[PDB]
């Protein structure tokens, strides 16, 4: 038995991320994506 | 960034809870809506506002607990894990220059009636249904953001701009930008320690300035002090008679029957109004140049902060290397780094 | 880079297709206008305090001196009501004005241009971008190179050779582990360390992490390939 | 030097043009590989 109901939370503001930095370590793409995205304006 | 979001009680300003002026209020039709729509539509903007100046990254970004970037000397800038809320040193400076008139938090009524309604303004100012809305990102949460653009910043330059935040040393990262002034990158390697050390010290003088001087962030208080004397105003303008007998509608009340009553209190109902459609003028005016500058302000963090920009003079005096973002209250301080 | 682009438009399509308030930021501006002549029209109802809000009401009951007294309440509410229009209206136009002038700058740096202002021309490095224009407004297709699948390698900020210390002319240099190359900075593409990626400033000890590699020199192998040849004619040339 | 710079037409069409030597890195190589290579001819005198 389940239930849909009105929720209350302290929002999100993205995944939690550490990066692998070093004093001696690059990365770098080995491939790529072609993006296309709208942007809309009045 | 932003300014104090607002909601007025347009039927509790004009008539302090009286059922005839109520009834009379009527007669206007919409205007009272109208404010209420308006202020509403200048309220969900400043959040607006602040989301695209400081949401930018898709990840709260991370540094590693080895704090050593090549020489490179953060710790004033990134967030200081002592404090109960995880701000940087810089921006707990910031935060002591700029002192707000409210900030819309719980005022539990023991805190409004006695004494403190002689000696604080905000009452007065909430007592005739004039309330400071709060912001929907808190302080903590903009220092969250902001640490994590200085943290993709620091760790893997602009590349957490364009895609995945990329690991790079920061010295090698600081050579890209010195590629990118058109300097050779042995100019960068060969003065290392000269160069964070200048970066070092210069950053130290970002914190003397701060510490000495009064009115730096006369930029931000000044938001804070016209939202804060608009508000002061409009509260007075209730002492305003504006041709009727008394400003005091209880008094009209107390001493006239319900037909030449109504002439006195007409008189008030139509300053009252003229007084909120002028603010709320005012209002709607001042934010569209707080929009303005939240607009340069996510432009200078996208070309700024992002990435290194060609633009001259557009981050700061100098060849553009880097900049860093700090928070402060209703706005944002660049760090701009320059050769 | 063809086929992703082609799906990538697809993929337009298809959001234009099934989300229902995408185009929100031109249909708010429609809205807007509309509920202010609503409004306005509504402002018509309101008795401003007049015995009606009916005009001919008023003068099918009233005479010309008593009437006029809730004329001019009405002249004075309805004035009101189109000054408050009016002023919306003109701060409405220097939003719409804002935009405007950000989607013509738009036009000019994204699409008769490629811009490297960083997110001006949508997320990512900006290749190129299709003006679409809607009602009231412009859609932007923007074309962004995006990169993918990265791996971590080990790296140096200098090559030490002869003694002498090597930077690369273009890109940065990278280890597998086992073996040293230098890549572009945006695509992982290895190659050989020579005298051609590469150029030299100084010594093997004013750089902090310098790290020990051979360069290659092109002309070397060929020069002495010349001396082999050199050698064979010579060999040869004892028998006279 | 050759690496340093590019050439572009006669010292005749730029107004403020200066007469100075252009060092070619391969030149002073090939002729260390000449001395050698005549050392090589004078010891063949030999046999
Ligand atoms: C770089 O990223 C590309 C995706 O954007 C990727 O291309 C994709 O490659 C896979 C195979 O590795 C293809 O998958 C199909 O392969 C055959 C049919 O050709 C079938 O056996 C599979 O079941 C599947 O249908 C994708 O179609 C292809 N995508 C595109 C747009 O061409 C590259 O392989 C990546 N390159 C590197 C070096 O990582
Ligand atoms: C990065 O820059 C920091 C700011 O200048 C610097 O922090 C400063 O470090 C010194 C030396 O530790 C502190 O001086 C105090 O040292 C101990 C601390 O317990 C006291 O007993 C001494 O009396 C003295 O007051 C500074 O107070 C400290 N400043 C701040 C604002 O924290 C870092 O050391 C630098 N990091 C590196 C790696 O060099
Ligand atoms: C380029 O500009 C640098 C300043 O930004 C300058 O560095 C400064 O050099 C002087 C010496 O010439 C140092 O002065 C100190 O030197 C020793 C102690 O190390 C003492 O004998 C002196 O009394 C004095 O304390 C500065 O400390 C140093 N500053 C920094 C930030 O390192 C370079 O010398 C300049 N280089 C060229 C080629 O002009
Ligand atoms: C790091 O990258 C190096 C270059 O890609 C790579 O070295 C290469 O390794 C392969 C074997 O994996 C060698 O392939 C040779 O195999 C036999 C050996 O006798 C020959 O008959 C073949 O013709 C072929 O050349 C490459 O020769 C070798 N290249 C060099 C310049 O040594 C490393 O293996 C990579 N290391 C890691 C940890 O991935
Ligand atoms: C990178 O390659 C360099 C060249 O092979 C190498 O430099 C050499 O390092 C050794 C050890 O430091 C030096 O040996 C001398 O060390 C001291 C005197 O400084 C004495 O105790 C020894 O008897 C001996 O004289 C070499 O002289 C030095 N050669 C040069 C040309 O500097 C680096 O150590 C290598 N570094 C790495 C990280 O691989
Ligand atoms: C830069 O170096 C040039 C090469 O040495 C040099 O050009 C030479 O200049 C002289 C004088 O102008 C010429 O001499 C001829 O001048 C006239 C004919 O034009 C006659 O009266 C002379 O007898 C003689 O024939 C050289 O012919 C000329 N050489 C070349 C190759 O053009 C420039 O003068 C130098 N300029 C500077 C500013 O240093
Ligand atoms: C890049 O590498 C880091 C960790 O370093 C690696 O360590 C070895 C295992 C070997 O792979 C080395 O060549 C690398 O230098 C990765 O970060 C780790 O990711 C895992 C999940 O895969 C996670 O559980 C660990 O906690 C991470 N450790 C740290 C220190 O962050 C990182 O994911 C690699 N990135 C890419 C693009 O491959
Ligand atoms: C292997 C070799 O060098 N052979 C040469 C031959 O080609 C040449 O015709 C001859 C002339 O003397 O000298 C010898
Ligand atoms: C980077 O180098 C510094 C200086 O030698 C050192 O203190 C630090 O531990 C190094 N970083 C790592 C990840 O070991
Ligand atoms: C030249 O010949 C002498 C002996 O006649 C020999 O000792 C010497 O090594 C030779 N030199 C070369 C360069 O062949």
């Amino acid at each position: 038995v389940a239930s849909q109901s009105i929720i209350a939370y302290t929002m999100s503001l993205g995944a939690e991320n550490s990066v692998a930095y070093s004093n001696n370590s690059i990365a770098i793409p080995t491939n790529f994506t072609i993006s296309v995205t709208t942007e809309i304006l009045p | 960034v932003s300014m104090t979001k607002t909601s007025v009680d347009c039927t509790m300003y004009i008539c302090g809870d009286s059922t005839e002026c109520s009834n009379l209020l009527l007669q206007y039709g919409s205007f009272c809506t109208q404010l209420k729509r308006a202020l509403t539509g200048i309220a969900v903007e400043q959040d607006k506002n602040t989301q695209e100046v400081f949401a930018q990254v898709k990840q709260i970004y991370k540094t590693p607990p080895i704090k050593y970037f090549g020489g490179f000397n953060f710790s004033q800038i990134l967030p200081d894990p002592s404090k109960p809320s995880k701000r940087s040193f810089i921006e707990d400076l910031l935060f002591n220059k700029v002192t707000l008139a409210d900030a819309g938090f719980i005022k539990q009524y023991g805190d409004c009636l006695g004494d403190i309604a002689a000696r604080d303004l905000i009452c007065a100012q909430k007592f005739n249904g004039l309330t400071v809305l709060p912001p929907l990102l808190t302080d903590e949460m903009i220092a969250q953001y902001t640490s994590a653009l200085l943290a993709g910043t620091i760790t893997s330059g602009w590349t957490f701009g364009a895609g995945a935040a990329l690991q790079i040393p920061f010295a090698m990262q600081m050579a890209y930008r010195f590629n990118g002034i058109g300097v050779t990158q042995n100019v960068l390697y060969e003065n290392q320690k000269l160069i964070a050390n200048q970066f070092n010290s210069a950053i130290g003088k970002i914190q003397d300035s701060l510490s000495s001087t009064a009115s730096a962030l006369g930029k931000l208080q000044d938001v804070v002090n016209h939202n804060a004397q608009a508000l002061n105003t409009l509260v007075k303008q209730l002492s305003s008679k504006f041709g009727a007998i008394s400003s005091v509608l209880n008094d009209i009340l107390s001493r006239l029957d319900k037909v030449e009553a109504e002439v006195q209190i007409d008189r008030l109902i139509t300053g009252r109004l003229q007084s909120l459609q002028t603010y709320v003028t005012q209002q709607l005016i001042r934010a569209a140049e707080i929009r303005a500058s939240a607009n340069l302000a996510a432009t200078k963090m996208s070309e700024c902060v992002l990435g290194q920009s060609k633009r001259v003079d557009f981050c700061g005096k100098g060849y553009h290397l880097m900049s860093f973002p700090q928070s402060a209250p209703h706005g944002v301080v660049f760090l701009h780094v320059t050769y | 880079i063809a086929n992703q682009f082609n799906s990538a438009i697809g993929k337009i399509q298809d959001s234009l297709s099934s989300t229902a308030s995408a185009l929100g930021k031109l249909q708010d501006v429609v809205n807007h206008n509309a509920q202010a002549l609503n409004t306005l029209v509504k402002q018509l109802s309101s008795k401003f305090g007049a015995i009606s809000s009916v005009l001919n009401d008023i003068l099918s009951r009233l005479d010309k001196v008593e009437a006029e007294v809730q004329i001019d309440r009405l002249i004075t509410g309805r004035l009101q009501s189109l000054q408050t229009y009016v002023t919306q209206q003109l701060i409405r136009a220097a939003e719409i004005r804002a935009s405007a002038n950000l989607a013509a700058t738009k036009m000019s740096e994204c699409v008769l241009g490629q811009s490297k202002r960083v997110d001006f021309c949508g997320k990512g490095y900006h290749l190129m971008s299709f003006p679409q224009s809607a009602p009231h407004g412009v859609v932007f297709l923007h074309v962004t190179y995006v990169p993918a699948q990265e791996k971590n390698f080990t790296t140096a900020p200098a090559i030490c050779h002869d003694g002498k210390a090597h930077f690369p002319r273009e890109g940065v240099f990278v280890s597998n582990g086992t073996h040293w190359f230098v890549t572009q900075r945006n695509f992982y593409e290895p190659q050989i360390i020579t005298t051609d990626n590469t150029f030299v400033s100084g010594n093997c000890d004013v750089v902090i992490g310098i790290v020990n590699n051979t360069v290659y020199d092109p002309l070397q192998p060929e020069l002495d390939s010349f001396k082999e040849e050199l050698d064979k004619y010579f060999k040869n040339h004892t028998s006279p």
